[PDB]
């Protein structure tokens, strides 16, 4: 048929929608909580690090 | 469970 | 001029918005709506077989028309979210 | 020495595999060997990644991550065949087993659903710089070496804590 | 801003809503194919 | 800096303080040992280090914040017209603490309509809200009118060192931006400059709706894009 | 001689070792832990209470017994009615009645065991909110 085949699709749609907002709010726990800050160890490096390159330039970094 | 010692 | 100026200032009305923030949620949730709706027809006239010299004229006009939508709800959202434009 | 000495290096007890996949650690070898019963390439190319990250994972805690996606796969297989058997409703003996299996799977997908939101939300959800009961110890002394020490200062502490400072 | 229980609330909102659209999915595929 | 903003009819408040203390240093150095045992003593004494700092802030105010460098500090408190702040660590003297506050206000208090015409507007903003019994080294004072404002007229109660305007762009600033009016003063006393800056601006109704329209042509050339992408074929 | 050339050895064999890995093996060598323990009464313990991230070198046994059994049910729900429909009851006259019998029953028992599962895993996490019981 062919309404199975827009019905699927739309189905889809919807369901990756919801798999988006789920991952997220799932994710949003510790900066809803607290604040907005970094974590752990390692993350710090890589902060400054990214801080270093949007400061400066590629060939600095 | 991170880099740091135990 | 700063006497002028103070005189103008304390003898005037004040400012009137022009919509309430209270009342943008509920704007911007049903422009949202409004919006999804056209852009989405506007995505099935793409995948419509028919002939080219009027999908075009479909999709621009339904584009036209979805992208006010779009912006005005933009704006409504991202006031109520508290990053005010 | 020093690598015996990290957290992350270290091996995993069995409740952490539990904690960490609700009841997609049951499904995942029953889809290991419904994908053996078919055997097509793709197909080994799971069965390889499976049995390897399986060692990779309980040898050393840091490396589950690796195995998570595969298990997800698997499962998903495990599921995706039973629901192509007790989800396909083409007599009342029949429709009273199919919706009996089916109904229990998708219970269990539920529970699946309130088990992860709740370990997500005890477990992974805490920074480390601050500590909840707030007690802010770490970025108070921080800020007062930001604040109040010359900026060519040389600070010495154990390596734990150097990215942070 | 949104609170705890609220965004407690919204993600198992999400996930059971999730849940269910792939498993009418699957049963419409599996029956009607 | 001050942010007005026609479309929410509000007017936001950000200040970055960089505060010191003058008083004499303390010999021997710190030891929170001592300062628990004054604290427990309940030793209310007036003492000459910062322990907490008392903004004076709008009357209606709304949405406080305080933050640092480093983050968010958690220990502050709202009461009517008074934001009571407490630093991370106690300012002895000598010491720095660099910081920032914000809050939000109605626009309504803040600007006033022309009689002449609709367009005109004429905004007096205070120029210092801070705590009782500070003195300033630098001030640099920043207004910033929507997009399409074109400024007709300033004015301040006090002499200033500088004065200048440019642009900054924002969050849905598409176009050339907020107008940035930056004034710089030197030696500026808590509560004996108490003046409020005037300025008055011209914002036509067209300036006003031209941001929405300006987010949907660029949807509008995004969605325009998709279709061109949809329409040829890289078959072989 | 024909016989390393059989799926059903090596997927025996794959899922063993995989069931093995997960029953936290290599945790009982990379540290030489106790088999059981002896609990205050003097009854043997077979588990460690109110401890998470330490186990004796029986539970990984226990482990094994619980992930292998659902996994065999599993495995019996998708694949094996069809032949013991057809090698238990003879009579064939009556044949989706039988079907619907034994996959209701593998259903109960892999609740069942689920439900062993989580009661052995709040031993270890004694406040765990879905107990399943
Ligand atoms: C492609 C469509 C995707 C659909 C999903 C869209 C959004 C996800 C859903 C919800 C997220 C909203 C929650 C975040 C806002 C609060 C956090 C915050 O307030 O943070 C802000 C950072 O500003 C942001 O970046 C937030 C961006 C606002 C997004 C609003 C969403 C509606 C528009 C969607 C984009 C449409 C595309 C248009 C392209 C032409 C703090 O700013 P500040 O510290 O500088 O203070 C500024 C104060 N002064 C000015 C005085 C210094
Ligand atoms: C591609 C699929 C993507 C699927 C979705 C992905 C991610 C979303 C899932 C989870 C994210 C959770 C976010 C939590 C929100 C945190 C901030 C907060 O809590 O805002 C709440 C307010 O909320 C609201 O009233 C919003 C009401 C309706 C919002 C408009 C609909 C949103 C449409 C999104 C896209 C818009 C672009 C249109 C273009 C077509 C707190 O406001 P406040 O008190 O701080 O404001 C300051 C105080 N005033 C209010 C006075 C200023
Ligand atoms: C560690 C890596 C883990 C890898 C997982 C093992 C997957 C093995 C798959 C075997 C499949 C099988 O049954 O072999 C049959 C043929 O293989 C053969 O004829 C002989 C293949 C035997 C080698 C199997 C690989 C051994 C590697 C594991 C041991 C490594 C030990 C290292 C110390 C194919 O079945 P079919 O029915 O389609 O045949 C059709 C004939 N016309
Ligand atoms: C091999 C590929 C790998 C991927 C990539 O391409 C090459 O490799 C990245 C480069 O590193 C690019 C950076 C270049 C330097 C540039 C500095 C600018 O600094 C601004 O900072 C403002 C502060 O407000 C100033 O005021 C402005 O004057 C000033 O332009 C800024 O635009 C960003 C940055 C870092 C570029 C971003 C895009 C990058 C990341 C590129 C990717 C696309
Ligand atoms: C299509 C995509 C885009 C849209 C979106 O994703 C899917 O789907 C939106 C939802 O609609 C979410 C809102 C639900 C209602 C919820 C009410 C709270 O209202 C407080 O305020 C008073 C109100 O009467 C009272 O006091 C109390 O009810 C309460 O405290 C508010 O805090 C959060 C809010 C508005 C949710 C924010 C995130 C939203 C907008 C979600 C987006 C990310
Ligand atoms: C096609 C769509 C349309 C219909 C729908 O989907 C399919 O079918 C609805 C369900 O009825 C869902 C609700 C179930 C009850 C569940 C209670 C929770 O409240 C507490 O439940 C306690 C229990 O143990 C915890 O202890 C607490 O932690 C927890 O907060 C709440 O969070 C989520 C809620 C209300 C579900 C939300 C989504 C609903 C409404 C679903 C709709 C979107
Ligand atoms: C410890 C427990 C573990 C569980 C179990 O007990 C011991 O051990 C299971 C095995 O894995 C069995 C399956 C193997 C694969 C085999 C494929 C056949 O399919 C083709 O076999 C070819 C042969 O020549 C012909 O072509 C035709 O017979 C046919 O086309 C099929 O008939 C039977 C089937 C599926 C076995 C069913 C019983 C199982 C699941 C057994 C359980 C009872
Ligand atoms: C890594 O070594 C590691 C990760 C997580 C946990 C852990 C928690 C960490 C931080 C917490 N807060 C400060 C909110 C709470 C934690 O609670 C846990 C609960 C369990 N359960 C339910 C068995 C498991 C781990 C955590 C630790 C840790 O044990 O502290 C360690
Ligand atoms: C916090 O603010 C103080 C005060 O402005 C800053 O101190 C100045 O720092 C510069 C650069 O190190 C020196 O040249 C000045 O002499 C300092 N002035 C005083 C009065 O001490 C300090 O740098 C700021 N710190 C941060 C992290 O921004
Ligand atoms: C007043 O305006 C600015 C203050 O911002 C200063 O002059 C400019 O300063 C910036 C800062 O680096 C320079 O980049 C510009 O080149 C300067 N000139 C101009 C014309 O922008 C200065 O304090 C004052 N300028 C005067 C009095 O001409």
């Amino acid at each position: 048929s062919c309404v199975l085949s827009v019905f699927q699709t739309i189905l889809k749609l919807v369901i990756f929608v919801a798999i988006f907002g789920a991952a997220i709010s799932s994710r949003l726990f510790a900066v809803i909580k607290f604040e907005s800050i970094i974590h752990e160890f390692d993350p710090w490096f890589n902060y400054r690090a990214t801080k270093y390159l949007v400061n400066n330039s590629f060939y600095k970094f | 469970y991170a880099n740091a010692t135990s | 001029t700063y006497e002028q100026l103070y005189k103008e200032f304390h003898s005037s009305k004040s400012f009137q918005p022009f919509i309430h923030l209270d009342t943008q949620p509920k704007f911007a949730i049903c422009g949202l709506i409004v919006t999804l709706a056209v852009l989405s027809s506007a995505l099935f006239a793409v995948g419509s077989k028919s002939s080219y010299i009027k999908k075009l004229f479909f999709y621009t006009i339904l584009s036209v028309i979805g992208s006010l939508f779009a912006g005005l709800t933009t704006v409504f959202a991202s006031n109520s979210f508290g990053v005010y434009v | 020495p020093i690598i015996a000495s990290v957290s992350e290096h270290q091996p995993v007890s069995w409740p952490a595999f539990f904690f960490d996949t609700h009841f997609l650690i049951w499904l995942f070898p029953a889809g290991v060997f419904l994908l053996f019963l078919d055997l097509k390439d793709e197909h080994v190319f799971v069965i390889a990644y499976s049995v390897l990250c399986s060692y990779f994972a309980g040898v050393m805690v840091r490396l589950m991550l690796t195995l998570t996606p595969v298990i997800c796969v698997s499962a998903a297989v495990a599921l995706s065949k039973i629901f192509d058997i007790y989800l396909d409703f083409k007599k009342p003996a029949a429709l009273l087993a199919k919706l009996i299996v089916s109904g229990s799977f998708i219970f269990y997908l539920y529970l699946f659903v309130f088990h992860s939101t709740w370990v997500t939300r005890t477990a992974y959800s805490s920074p480390s710089v601050v500590l909840p009961s707030l007690i802010d110890d770490f970025r108070e002394a921080y800020y007062w070496l930001r604040m109040n020490s010359d900026e060519d200062s040389k600070v010495a502490a154990w390596w734990d804590y150097g990215y942070q400072i | 801003m949104i609170s705890d229980e609220q965004l407690n609330s919204l993600a198992i909102t999400f996930g059971i809503v999730m849940m269910t659209l792939i498993v009418i999915y699957h049963a419409v595929d599996s029956t009607m194919s | 800096d001050i942010w007005l903003s026609h479309w929410a009819s509000t007017i936001q408040f950000e200040e970055y303080y960089e505060l010191t203390n003058k008083a004499a240093k303390l010999s021997k150095g710190f030891s929170r040992l001592e300062l628990m045992k004054q604290i427990q003593t309940q030793n209310m004494r007036q003492t000459h280090f910062v322990t907490v700092l008392d903004m004076l802030l709008p009357e209606g105010a709304t949405d406080h914040y305080f933050t640092d460098l480093v983050g968010l500090v958690s220990t502050s408190h709202a009461e009517r017209d008074h934001f009571f702040i407490r630093p991370r660590f106690p300012i002895f003297g000598g010491w720095n603490y660099n910081f920032t506050v914000g809050w939000t206000n109605k626009l309504s208090d803040f600007l006033h309509v022309s009689s002449g015409s609709d367009e005109k507007f004429v905004a007096s903003i205070p120029i210092l809200n801070g705590p009782p019994d500070t003195v300033y080294d630098n001030v640099e004072l920043s207004v910033f009118l929507p997009e399409g404002a074109e400024i007709f007229d300033i004015d301040s109660p006090v002499p200033f060192t500088n004065v200048s305007i440019e642009t900054q762009k924002s969050y849905f600033d598409l176009n050339k931006g907020h107008v940035k009016l930056t004034f710089s003063y030197r030696n500026l006393i808590s509560q004996v400059a108490n003046g409020q800056v005037l300025i008055k601006y011209d914002y036509p109704k067209s300036s006003f709706f031209k941001k929405p329209l300006s987010i949907a042509c660029y949807i509008f050339t995004a969605l325009m894009g998709v279709f061109v992408l949809k329409t040829l074929n890289m078959n072989v | 001689f024909s016989i390393i050339s059989s799926r059903i050895i090596w997927a025996t064999l794959s899922t063993f070792f995989i069931i093995c890995m997960i029953s936290a093996y290599m945790f009982n060598q990379i540290r030489n832990t106790q088999l059981a323990g002896v609990g205050p009464k003097g009854e043997v313990m077979y588990f460690l209470p109110n401890e998470f991230q330490h186990q004796f070198a029986i539970e990984t046994q226990v482990m094994v017994l619980i992930y292998g059994t659902l996994a065999a049910l599993v495995v019996v729900l998708v694949k094996g009615i069809q032949f013991l429909r057809s090698h238990l009851y003879p009579e064939t006259k009556k044949a989706y009645f039988i079907d619907a019998i034994l996959a209701s029953f593998c259903a109960l028992f892999i609740y069942v065991f689920f439900a062993a599962l989580t009661t052995v895993f709040t031993i270890k996490s004694p406040a765990y909110p879905f107990p399943l019981l």
